């Protein structure tokens, strides 16, 4: 037992916002590095950011930086993800994980169940 | 501390794990005070109506890394390779100047520096493999972190038998199995033990391994439950092994070469400090945690085998489920095999449970 669940997606308007949350259990949450990971439609899995144990250390890929802000809370054990000027190109299934890196393909019975956030006209 | 006592410790958690995890089949073995007990549970062909016995063939999975280490280790005793050797003085066509300063040793430990799990499943021939370790960028120094995979281990047991002039099977067979007489322990199943091949079962379709480059190195090997006895009394407490290259190989695949944490990096081996903390290794078992990168800190020398220590590794395959620990200090040990893959940290938790009634 080790238990990541995601929340906080939903349908949203280009431009808007959108806090996606990550609950764990099982596990000594503080003690490691947590990362948001995303999967685009018929795509395969793409990093999207990093934050170390403490949470002082955050890092963002080219995609989003600028535009999100990964953060923590090792006394609720909860990830957090904040997304601003949202855009079509980050429709996609996230997840969170423990840091493996950058590369997250050829993946067991691993991955949760993520939350899935869309953002279109119509 | 009897015959059935420990039948009873091992019925009262086996029974309830195979009830709620839905495992056709399991063996088990338990050696306590040095002597083995197997036990039997289930069908390993559920069409053919074929029971699990002792002579019943498991796939492994990642367990054979704990092969290829201490193949590594003979490779190692033999004077054939060095640890601290290049990779690129075993296959000088990897020239990429990311390969410099890339030694055996971090090949055999997951500390390359973040090289994949998995070789593609389109990387066919050794061609395909040559170019795909070519273009590999790594993600940090050799020696930062440890990123659990196959490629890596899996190149190191590739390289480990280019002196000795064998394919890794031959070797295996020559420098391993025969001399330990593990008869029942196979890379290739011959068709005439394909009655005693268990199946492993997915979502209810009966499957075996898929081929893939390094399978063999990686995640290849099968084997019975009398057969990992052996291999588990063999590593446990190896004074008994008539040959010396092999004694010293064994030796070395649990000395520690980086510390994780509280878990210490053997060649395949994993190690622990006994006594030891449940959910240590419960937890880490995970596959969220086990596959995690996490800093290593080297240990230069390699600390010797401790024999206070708990040396075990997990192993999964699409069908397949197995978990094989130790402890030398105790004489004690556990095999755990299952034609059905179920979280790793039930497995460990189990085998928890049962070492620690019987210490």
């Amino acid at each position: 037992q080790v238990q990541l669940v995601e929340s906080g997606g939903g349908m949203v308007q280009p431009g808007g916002s959108l806090r996606l949350s990550c609950a764990a259990s099982g596990f000594t949450f503080s003690n490691y590095d947590m990362s948001w990971v995303r999967r685009a439609p018929g795509k395969g899995p793409e990093w999207v950011s990093t934050i170390n144990t403490g949470g002082g250390s955050t890092s963002y890929a080219d995609s989003v930086k600028g535009r999100f802000t990964i953060s923590r809370d090792n006394a609720k054990n909860t990830l957090y993800l904040q997304m601003n000027s949202l855009k079509p190109e980050d429709t996609a299934l996230y997840y969170c994980t423990i840091d493996r890196g950058l590369h997250y393909s050829d993946l067991y019975d691993y991955w949760g169940q993520g939350t899935q956030v869309t953002v279109s006209s119509h | 501390k009897t015959e059935q006592q420990i039948a009873d410790i091992v019925n009262r958690t086996i029974t309830p794990l195979m009830q709620e995890q839905a495992i056709p089949g399991m063996a088990v073995a338990v050696i306590y005070q040095g002597k083995p007990y197997y036990f039997t549970w289930g069908k390993a062909d559920i069409a053919n109506n074929h029971p699990v016995t002792q002579q019943t063939l498991f796939e492994l999975g990642s367990v054979s890394k704990t092969f290829n280490g201490v193949l590594g280790g003979d490779a190692i005793a033999r004077g054939e390779i060095k640890l601290s050797d290049p990779v690129t003085k075993y296959w000088p066509e990897l020239t990429g100047k990311q390969w410099q300063g890339i030694r055996l040793l971090h090949l055999a430990t997951y500390t390359a520096g973040g090289l994949p799990l998995q070789i593609p499943d389109d990387v066919r021939d050794k061609a395909a493999l040559l170019h795909f370790y070519q273009n590999w960028q790594p993600q940090w120094t050799p020696g930062a972190k440890r990123l659990y995979a196959n490629s890596s281990i899996g190149l190191f047991g590739a390289l480990a038998v280019k002196p000795s002039g064998m394919s890794y099977e031959e070797a295996m067979t020559r420098r391993v199995l025969q001399p330990l007489k593990l008869a029942h322990t196979w890379i290739t199943v011959p068709q005439n033990e394909q009655k005693d091949y268990a199946w492993g079962y997915r979502e209810g379709k009966p499957v075996h391994v898929s081929p893939g480059q390094l399978d063999a190195e990686a995640y290849g090997v099968k084997s019975s439950v009398i057969d990992m006895a052996r291999w588990v009394q063999a590593n446990m407490d190896a004074s008994h092994v008539q040959e010396k290259t092999l004694q010293q190989g064994i030796a070395l695949a649990q000395s520690r070469y980086w510390r994780i944490g509280d878990m210490y990096q053997g060649l395949g081996w994993e190690m622990l400090n006994w006594p030891l903390k449940a959910d240590s290794i419960i937890n880490g078992s995970d596959s969220k945690v086990a596959l995690a990168a996490l800093p290593a800190v080297e240990v230069n020398p390699p600390a010797p085998a401790v024999k206070a220590s708990w040396v075990h590794k997990t192993g999964s395959t699409g069908g397949f489920g197995s978990y094989v620990a130790f402890v030398p200090e105790k004489n004690l040990g556990i095999v755990m095999l299952a034609n059905k893959s179920y979280p790793n940290p039930v497995r460990v938790e189990a085998a928890w449970r049962i070492l620690e009634k019987l210490q």
